[PDB]
């Protein structure tokens, strides 16, 4: 059982680390997109008023 | 020559109808918003697809207006004016906003109001489709 | 998702039990987690018993049960002990080098900011620790001030005395110095502001004096809301390393050594010889004169002056119009002084308060009144400039920055911040002993005080300062200073020489000065509202024998404002029995 469950604990730890990296990268690129979006918006704006 | 600004057009539509199709036998209500169970939407979408080849092809399309993102002038499409479905107006519109979240940010970057409101006028002699910007 | 503020290893956790959500490397996070009940932990997500209904928070008892951190009630068969191994389970579960200087961090992670040792440590840790300490400090002080009165304005009397009422059960404002409220004028449906206004105590009755920036007016109904803000994370250090150059690296001395500048010219050379210059300044003793002398000394550089508010920059812009012509100067106002171009760091000279200054980079900026400076702002500057030169002006011996939460105990002026700290390690690099203000009467004795006579008897002997032996019938009703027999003794001690009918009355509390101007007929000034300001004959009443009245530095910077003469009615005895003005009696 020790050499049993321990395998499960380990593999599941690892998959958790994976998915967590993934969530992080997702939100970070969300930040980048919001930035680029607003800046394009304003560079479009200040040529019309 | 309809003055460029007149987008509404109703009593026209209804007047044409009352001079020509008078003795028709079910009510007609221009702006299809007022229609009931879709079938009334058909029976008025026709008459509009007819009365709309008499009005001018500029006053068709989005209806922009200027708002203020925290004291900053914008132009956004607050409605629409199809060739059939009469006039249609947004229902959750809101001027004077400070910081705008992801949702409305998105829904602003995809409206052509901002895009074409700031671009070089165009004129193309290769098609016939009414160019714009 | 960055370097742990305790170990510099890169990580992704946040002690949601502290207010500033820093990053902690798995090791150091483990340490602080146990070290108090700092028990929540924020990585990517809430480390909580996300097990429905359960909500218990601390990590130790938390249990990764499958894809959700569990307690015990819900924890599945195979589960996981998060907080264990002496190392929290979090991203990069290896590369957390850990640290030991954590205890300090933990007490800081929890301090009250009230007694000395609090600030002793806040100013004595390391860089990043003190950075974040100050951040948290300001968090405390601000969020402390949120639930107080909105000043709905009525009786907009005179050009000073809005009189004011309030929203009944909510106002708790003191009134001297500057206490900023932002005025909202009652407009159609929403609310538009009016400007920031700081208010005094004010003579006579409810006639509350005011003051602020913004060239607007006031209206009946113009309700002032007690201002509200949110502190912002610093970055650049309080103090960047010093390097004394082998040249005036980048600067070109001067083709003319002006007399007013010449004594300071002596300094104006070696200032380019090091990245930045540290200076003790005898109060106003050509301080602005020193800076403008260095300006015309290096007429080539974009020379920027910054201070606390527009009030220390008052005399500064004055000295600008003096010798810095209106061309090569920019004067900047937020939303006071804009005599030059509003907003142009593209300027030979740029005059500002640190708050109205954004990020910049040029050559030399003066960084002044450091007795009121904080390592918070000592970073804000480096967090806004990379200019070729800074310069550091002021003796820690002058006043404090108003440590309003420094309650029981005081503070050593050094500890007022690391410059002040280091300015009591390294003292001055350069100095303005040139008492370009007071005669020898004040100068010699008040130099014997604490400067230890380092002020040359500057000019000549005025002597028209009177240390009048008072006892002390001083009162403070609710929060307003009043002292009817010292009111009337400063009165009559003016009377048996009437023609003195010229002086402003000066008080530790312009409430004492308020009711004085209510019995005197004389204008008002705080002992605080002092530097730059200076009247020929100035009166001060030792009033209450408090530290806000009787120290060395408070009435030291309010004692070098004696251009010719002072009166002082001393309920207090030491400086009476030590300092050597003309000794006078008691009508
Ligand atoms: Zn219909
Ligand atoms: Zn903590
Ligand atoms: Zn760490
Ligand atoms: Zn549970």
């Amino acid at each position: 059982r020790d050499a049993a469950m321990q395998r499960k604990l380990e593999k599941m730890a690892d998959q958790a680390m994976t998915q967590m990296y993934k969530q992080a990268r997702s939100e970070d690129k969300r930040a980048k997109v919001t930035s680029a979006m607003q800046t394009m918006l304003f560079t479009m704006l200040r040529k019309l008023d | 020559k309809w003055d460029l600004l007149k987008y509404d057009f109703t009593e026209e539509r209804l007047k044409l109808f009352d001079r020509y199709f008078k003795y028709w036998d079910q009510t007609y209500h221009p702006n299809c918003v007022n229609c009931l169970d879709d079938r009334c939407i058909l029976h008025c979408a026709n008459f509009n697809v007819l009365f709309s080849t008499v009005f001018p092809p500029t006053s068709f399309g989005p209806l922009v207006r200027k708002i203020f993102v925290d004291g900053v002038p914008f132009v956004v499409s607050t409605g629409y004016h199809f060739r059939e479905l009469g006039v249609v107006h947004n229902q959750d519109v809101n001027l004077h906003s400070s910081r705008l979240s992801f949702k409305e940010l998105l829904v602003y970057a995809a409206d052509p109001a901002m895009h074409a409101a700031s671009g070089n006028l165009l004129l193309d002699k290769r098609t016939t489709c009414f160019s714009v910007a | 998702v960055g370097a742990c503020v305790l170990c510099n290893s890169q990580t992704s956790l946040r002690c949601g039990a502290c207010i500033r959500r820093p990053f902690l490397c798995c090791k150091c996070c483990y340490d602080h987690v146990i070290s108090t009940s700092h028990k929540l932990v924020l990585s990517v997500n809430p480390y909580v018993c996300n097990a429905p209904g359960c909500d218990v928070t601390d990590v130790t008892q938390l249990y990764l049960g499958g894809m959700s951190y569990y307690c015990k009630s819900h924890k599945p068969p195979i589960s996981f002990p998060l907080c264990a191994n002496g190392q929290v389970f979090g991203l990069y579960k290896n590369t957390c080098v850990g640290s030991d200087n954590v205890t300090d961090f933990n007490a800081i992670a929890t301090c009250d900011w009230t007694n000395a040792g609090d600030y002793i440590l806040a100013n004595t840790c390391t860089e990043r620790l003190k950075l974040f300490a100050a951040e948290t400090l300001k968090a405390t002080e601000e969020t402390f001030k949120l639930s107080y009165g909105i000043a709905t304005v009525r009786e907009v009397l005179s050009d000073r005395e809005l009189h004011l009422s309030w929203e009944v059960g909510k106002p708790r404002p003191p009134l001297n110095r500057n206490y900023v409220f932002t005025g909202y004028r009652v407009t159609k449906n929403s609310k538009v502001q009016i400007g920031e206004y700081t208010f005094e105590k004010g003579d006579y009755g409810d006639a509350v004096v005011y003051r602020g920036t913004t060239t607007y007016k006031l209206n009946v109904g113009d309700y002032f809301v007690l201002t509200s803000h949110t502190v912002m994370p610093l970055s650049a250090p309080t103090l960047v390393p010093q390097e004394h150059y082998v040249r005036i690296t980048g600067l070109y001395p001067t083709l003319n050594i002006s007399d007013e500048f010449s004594s300071n010219v002596a300094n104006y050379q070696k200032v380019g010889m090091q990245k930045y210059s540290t200076l003790q300044g005898p109060p106003g003793t050509g301080k602005s004169h020193f800076a403008i002398g260095l300006a015309l000394y290096y007429p080539s550089a974009r020379i920027v002056y910054t201070a606390c508010s527009h009030a220390a920059v008052d005399a500064l812009c004055e000295k600008a119009l003096k010798y810095l012509p209106i061309d090569k100067c920019s004067r900047i106002i937020p939303a006071c002084f804009d005599k030059f171009k509003v907003n142009s760091t593209l300027e030979q000279y740029v005059f500002c308060t640190v708050n109205a200054l954004p990020e910049t980079t040029a050559d030399i900026v003066v960084f002044d009144e450091i007795s009121m400076a904080t390592n918070y702002d000592l970073s804000v500057v480096n967090a806004r400039l990379r200019a070729k030169h800074y310069v550091y002006i002021g003796d820690p011996a002058q006043l404090p920055a108003p440590r309003t939460l420094l309650t029981k105990g005081t503070l050593e002026p050094e500890y007022f911040n690391s410059v002040c700290r280091l300015m009591k390690t390294i003292g001055p690099d350069m100095f303005l002993g040139t008492c370009r203000r007071c005669p020898a009467e004040i100068v010699d004795t008040v130099s014997a005080l604490v400067y230890d006579n380092k002020l040359k008897a500057h000019k000549d002997k005025s002597a028209q300062c009177f240390k009048m032996f008072y006892k002390g019938v001083i009162t403070h009703d609710v929060s307003s200073a009043i002292n009817r027999p010292q009111i009337g003794v400063v009165r009559e001690f003016l009377t048996r020489n009437p023609a003195w009918r010229k002086a402003v009355f000066i008080s530790p509390y312009n409430s004492q000065n308020a009711v004085a101007s209510k019995i005197l007929g004389l204008p008002t000034q705080t002992v605080d509202s002092s530097q730059g300001s200076e009247y020929d004959y100035v009166i001060f009443t030792q009033t209450t024998e408090t530290a806000h009245s009787c120290n060395v530095n408070r009435f030291n910077v309010a004692i070098t404002r004696a251009k010719v003469g002072i009166l002082c009615i001393m309920s207090d005895r030491d400086l009476y029995d030590k300092l050597q003005f003309t000794s006078l009696e008691i009508p």
